[PDB]
């Protein structure tokens, strides 16, 4: 779950 | 890329003014510094052993280039991992708390129970202080 | 491993508007 | 949710016109249909056995609400898993191939060798046809 969330955060940041 | 492959070449040649094609392995710290790395004592010890497995005391360019490509890629991912850390640690306390984790899971639409979120803290919290440090986060990410 | 990838796909999709 | 709970009460009450507070367990299939499920034969067999462990032939509303809550949760989970399957199966071949899995892993920045990707296919590939069906994916997503 740490990898999942970390990558979610980085995906979101990029899309913004 | 070729640009950075050239910076690496220029840094190497700093320590080979006689044009032998090798430099003393003892110069590794200063050569890495030239390239913008500040390796710790343990890292230097490890690399020198790794680079000079035959014990000659010298390194060639191909070997320098190999190690520097690896350190560059390691650096890029570390920086990206710490970008994510800062995205968890939005209160800038320098640790990822249970609160930070819960907030992130909610914002990202992952339905984790408090028990599952606590499990995640416990998994990462190697030092036992109840929160997650950059070192712990780096560990749990690089595995 | 299947789970991480599956959840990763769902997370990415959610994040797109 | 209160509106969903109301809908479940209304479906139960269709089969309790006499206001006894119970309906015949044999009405389960039609009650479930009213609520938008289409349970398979094996599913009905298993549920009836689970609902009526004392063998009375009857169920009360609390029993019915518990099972319908479970089934609704299970349906939501299934639909989400199937949404993920489609995200793997971007070529719409109805199966997750080694190609789809490799593409996903790469897209999600996950570094896996072909041997490691083949191992995932083999793990999920219960029927031995070399790719992953919806049923196989469902199975592996709930373990
Ligand atoms: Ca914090
Ligand atoms: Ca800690
Ligand atoms: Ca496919
Ligand atoms: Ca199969």
């Amino acid at each position: 779950n740490w990898k999942l969330l970390a990558k979610g955060l980085l995906i979101r940041e990029r899309l913004k | 890329t070729e640009e950075q492959k050239q910076e690496i070449r220029e840094a190497f040649d700093l320590f080979d003014a006689d044009g032998t094609g090798t430099i003393d392995v003892k110069e590794l710290k200063v050569a890495m510094r030239a390239l913008g790395f500040e390796p710790k004592k343990e890292e230097i010890k490890k690399m020198i052993s790794e680079i000079d497995k035959e014990g000659t005391g010298k390194m060639n360019f191909g070997d320098f280039l190999t190690v520097m490509t690896q350190k560059m890629s390691e650096k890029d991912t570390k920086e990206e991992i710490l970008k994510a850390f800062k995205l968890f640690d939005d209160d800038e306390t320098g640790k990822i708390s249970f609160k930070n984790l819960k907030r992130v899971a909610k914002e990202l639409g992952e339905n984790l129970t408090d028990e599952e979120l606590q499990e995640m803290i416990d998994e990462a919290d190697r030092d036992g202080d109840g929160e997650v440090s950059e070192q712990e986060f780096l560990r749990i990410m690089k595995k």
